[PDB]
């Protein structure tokens, strides 16, 4: 098991070794979509 | 008398030194047992799907819970997990990279696949079976649950309940922004919001009968659907399903929420307040309750 990609691109895990980017779901910010 | 088999079964791996599980096996088989009823000449068959670790535990377990005191007549089969991943993996192969933690294709992930080739595994004596996790509560009589099995149109291969939470939304994004008027990934009662695949009910005969089921397993289709819905996920058959269910809804049987009240509030707390209540609202008398996420379940 990973944990779910917080980020709406890239693979269902996070960070996704093939991610750069990460757009986070309104209201979140961070390079985990933590704030 | 003509003697009825009921067959359930269960996932119990890596369970050695691993106490969490091993408590959510036993409040699980406990309660599965003291509600259960069966007539005289029917018989629970228990099938786990275990290394040998964990077959001993699990023997350790039932010992403890067994004969059940309604003294109905009860069976205990354990499946080698080994066994079923290298049956599973022709079969299951190509889906993997869509579907498991994440990429590419280990045979580690191989057996969270199991019910999608169920129909494949069991002995062809074995017309149907409910495949259960063991994080469940049972609040009612599990010889309920199978005659949901009366309740399949022509056609529908699999009972299974909705995902209560949003992460097919999420899942779904790319699509849903590409189909503004899709209702992948919506809540219900309209939407599809995806399954769940703690409770299920796999009719084998069905399933193996189903011509448009035994294309939908075929390396090609899986790509294709996957790509239409630009998917990936790493929740193995729950997955699977969840996405032919968008493309094929007909297979499946919905299950009331009320047989698998999922608990689990994870996705609420990451991006999904202002909708999560509409994915998580479970009204009606609870049957099983899913302590999903590690998420304890209320006594
Ligand atoms: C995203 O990652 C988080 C952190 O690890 C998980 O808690 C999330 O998974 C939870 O939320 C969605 C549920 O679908 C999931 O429960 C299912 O897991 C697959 C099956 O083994 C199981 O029968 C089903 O209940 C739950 O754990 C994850 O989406
Ligand atoms: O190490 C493990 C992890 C999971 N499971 C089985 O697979 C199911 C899925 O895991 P769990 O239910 O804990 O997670 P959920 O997906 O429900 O959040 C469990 O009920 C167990 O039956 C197992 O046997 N060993
Ligand atoms: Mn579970």
């Amino acid at each position: 098991q990973c944990e779910s990609n917080p980020c709406l691109n890239g693979g269902s895990c996070k960070d996704d070794i093939n991610s750069y980017e990460c757009w986070c779901p309104f209201g979140f910010e961070g390079k985990n979509c933590e704030l | 008398v003509v003697p009825v088999d009921y067959h359930l079964l269960m996932m119990f791996t890596k369970a050695e030194h691993n106490a969490p599980l091993q408590a959510k096996a036993r409040v699980a088989l406990s309660s599965l047992l003291r509600l259960a009823k069966f007539e005289a000449h029917e018989v629970l068959n228990l099938h786990f799907v275990s290394e040998e670790a964990s077959r001993e535990v699990a023997k350790a377990l039932l010992r403890e819970l067994l004969p059940p005191a309604a003294g109905f007549k009860c069976k205990v089969i354990f499946h080698d997990v080994a066994v079923l991943t290298d049956k599973l993996f022709p079969v299951v192969e190509a889906m993997q990279k869509y579907f498991s933690a994440g990429s590419g294709t280990y045979y580690s992930d191989s057996i969270f696949f199991l019910s999608v080739a169920m129909h494949q595994i069991m002995p062809k004596e074995i017309p149907r079976i409910i495949q259960l996790d063991l994080d469940l509560k049972y609040k009612t009589n599990i010889r309920e649950l199978f005659e949901e099995f009366d309740n399949f149109l022509p056609g529908a291969v699999i009972g299974i309940a909705r995902e209560m939470q949003p992460v097919y939304r999420h899942t779904f994004w790319q699509f849903r922004h590409e189909n503004p008027k899709t209702r992948v990934g919506d809540p219900p009662p309209e939407g599809l919001p995806g399954f769940n695949s703690g409770v299920m009910l796999l009719n084998l005969e069905a399933m193996r009968q189903s011509p448009l089921y035994s294309h939908l397993l075929e390396p090609s289709w899986v790509q294709q659907l996957a790509d239409k819905y630009h998917f990936r996920g790493h929740l193995g058959d729950q997955d699977f399903f969840t996405m032919i269910g968008m493309e094929h809804p007909e297979l499946f049987h919905v299950l009331d929420c009320t047989w698998n009240r999922q608990l689990c509030t994870w996705w609420r707390d990451h991006g999904y307040s202002d909708v999560f209540q509409a994915y998580f609202r479970c009204e009606g008398h609870v049957k099983i309750y899913h302590g999903n996420c590690n998420t304890p379940i209320p006594e």
